């Protein structure tokens, strides 16, 4: 039961570490991708 | 009725997590607040067009996560910069120091910075006399303002002054 | 050992739920008689009997405000030793305003009226609700979180930042 | 140790949920348009 | 030089673990990786390979085996002329559920779309729950190409990408 | 609970530093000596002995499922009992299945699986797996066979 903290904040640290990459991707060549409104 | 533009510039959103960054994007670009907002994930940015001096200037406002440790590409081209603290965490105030050297590191120098000033809507939780920010902002080369997302005080008159500082600064370099 | 638990007092969450529903600020409905009488009254009981229920009526107009005070002429005011609501002398890092002249106050003081500043800001936040992804059970028991707040500053159990 | 052992996972469970809705409609918009993104090289 | 004849896009399907993204890896960079995580997001890499005289360059896609289903599957398989389906020699419920991803390819994915069956994982002799045998049965009668390979010590990776590519060559060369 | 036995622990820690796959090496003949020959001594030792060879070699395999030693469904060929054999064996190149007990087929993986963990380390290949994880995989992997060792299967 304590082992599955430890595994989905490691999750967090997988899902998270690629959305960093994908984004630095995203913004080095169309970064109109990224707009909200 | 235009929805061409004479000038673009790009804005970023920096302060600890929980300041209201998010919200004074939305408040601003679409006149939303959200009480119960989440934080931020990734990287976002809304638009608006606005006049200033006959010409129109569309505002590009990013926004992201407070908490860092991508940053250079989110502050490349960015002309202007609002640095935002909780006026009732002194703690988000105490961190301005240290955002200020994120941004004189990793973002263009001539870059406009705007000193905020959130949260104005707590009064009884104030713990950031104006003054002593006020100052701090004036010593360190920034503009500054108080503003609330939440009541909409000065949300708008914010951006629109840091937007046409940018664009006095960008049209006299042009002169 | 001995753990900490939490359960609704039916009374109270039907009195509450019922208010929820079709909220007011009036002082003389079932919700907030009692929270007036039970929390907040006893919280801004003071020494200068004049000035504190003159706070309460800031506090129900969200016209009083709270600075600290990095270190004119009157008995009422007070001073970085001297509080204003009660006559106690301690240093005071807090000033209080009614509204746009400022009253000096002790760390205590602040605690209790801030307490109940934040109970009116959440009620607020709801009949203007602004309150959206939090379900009525949630809402509750901030209420009651809310509650245990003034009630601890009632009786002298307050926090200090430092 | 205790029920503190449910709360720990509930939270972080549901953000990496958040995480990954995410990364899914970014995603589709970066296939949508410009693809050459998702490369490995 | 980096002109190209032809350009295929070739996508990875099959359950969750039976390596499809060290196929991936072993074709594209030839490297393997025992310890590699799932899948986020979707990628492809390239490489180009000699056919028939004609520099043909592959588009490898991979993604999260995890399927059946979310939101992006329409994309994925858009513009695919070829598919490598691929099971777990020694995980008999990854061969189970190819026939659900055989499925899956005819709903989506465009018809005439090239099939290979793999096949993989062949380095564990002793693991094995699929009989060759009745692998090769399958793939025969459903129309499919059949091999098998181990990305581990490289085995057929080679040839499986050679083969499905040239197949789909064929196919475009004749119209 | 577990507790490390130095005495193993830094004989194996050593031998991780500089992986051999030698037969004759401190940790591997223990373990060969202790593990492995016992559990591929079967009564029909022809066979056997072939069996290790294709163990060590990576060449042996193991498949669910008109010759004589090969045994059948019924017939074993490693040890000579009649049980239900639902597996068969094949060696190197050899194109033979022998069928094989739900017994004799816990011993033989038990030692394939041995092999090919210590051939990933010797490759190494392991890189996310501190020393200590790894050690107490190999000692996981060692319990195996000796509980296979000494007729302690699982079906
Ligand atoms: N009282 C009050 N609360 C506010 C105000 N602005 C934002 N908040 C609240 O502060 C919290 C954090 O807001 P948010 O905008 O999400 O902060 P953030 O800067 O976006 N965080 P992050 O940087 O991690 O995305 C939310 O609960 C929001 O409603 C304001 O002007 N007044
Ligand atoms: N023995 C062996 N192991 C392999 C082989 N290919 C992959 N593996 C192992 O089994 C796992 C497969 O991982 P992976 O290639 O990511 O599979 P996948 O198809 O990408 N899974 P997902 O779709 O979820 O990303 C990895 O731990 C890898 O080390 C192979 O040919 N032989
Ligand atoms: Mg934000
Ligand atoms: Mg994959």
């Amino acid at each position: 039961l304590m082992e599955a903290i430890q595994k989905q904040e490691e999750i967090n640290f997988r899902l998270q570490d690629y959305i960093d990459r994908i984004i630095v991707a995203i913004m080095e060549t169309n970064p109109s991708i990224l707009e909200v409104k | 009725r235009d929805d061409e533009y004479d000038y673009l510039f790009k804005v970023v959103l920096i302060g600890d997590s929980g300041v209201g960054k998010s919200n004074l994007l939305s408040r601003f670009t679409r006149n939303e607040f959200n009480l119960e907002s989440k934080s931020t994930i990734g990287v976002e940015f809304a638009t608006r067009s606005i006049q200033v001096d006959g010409k129109t200037i569309k505002a590009q406002i990013w926004d992201t996560a407070g908490l860092e440790r991508i940053t250079s590409a989110y502050y490349r081209g960015a002309v202007g910069a609002l640095l935002v603290y909780d006026i009732a965490k002194h703690l988000t105030y105490e961190n301005v120091e240290r955002w200020l050297k994120e941004l004189r590191d990793h973002a263009d120098s001539n870059i406009v910075i705007m000193l905020v000033g959130n949260k104005s809507d707590l009064r009884h939780l104030r713990a950031v006399p104006t003054d002593e920010a006020r100052a701090f902002a004036e010593k360190n080369g920034l503009s500054f303002i108080e503003t609330s997302a939440l009541d909409s005080t000065n949300v708008e008159a914010a951006f629109q002054t840091i937007l046409t500082e940018i664009y006095r600064i960008v049209s006299q370099k042009q002169m | 050992i001995v753990k900490d638990c939490k359960e609704a007092d039916l009374s109270l969450y039907n009195e509450f739920r019922l208010w929820k529903d079709e909220p007011t600020m009036d002082r003389t409905c079932p919700f907030l008689d009692k929270i007036y009488q039970e929390d907040i009254f006893p919280c801004l009981t003071f020494s200068k009997s004049e000035l504190a229920s003159a706070v309460l009526e800031a506090v129900e107009n969200n016209t009083l405000s709270i600075e600290p005070v990095g270190l004119a002429s009157a008995v009422e005011c007070g001073g970085p030793k001297k509080c204003a609501l009660t006559g106690q002398s301690k240093s005071c890092k807090h000033r209080i305003k009614l509204g746009d002249n400022y009253y000096y106050i002790s760390p205590f003081c602040r605690y209790r009226i801030t307490s109940v500043c934040n109970f009116f800001t959440y009620i607020r936040y709801i009949q203007q609700g602004l309150v959206k992804q939090q379900d009525v059970d949630q809402m509750f028991w901030e209420v009651m979180q809310l509650r245990k707040e003034m009630s601890l500053a009632k009786l002298g159990y307050f926090k200090e930042e430092l």
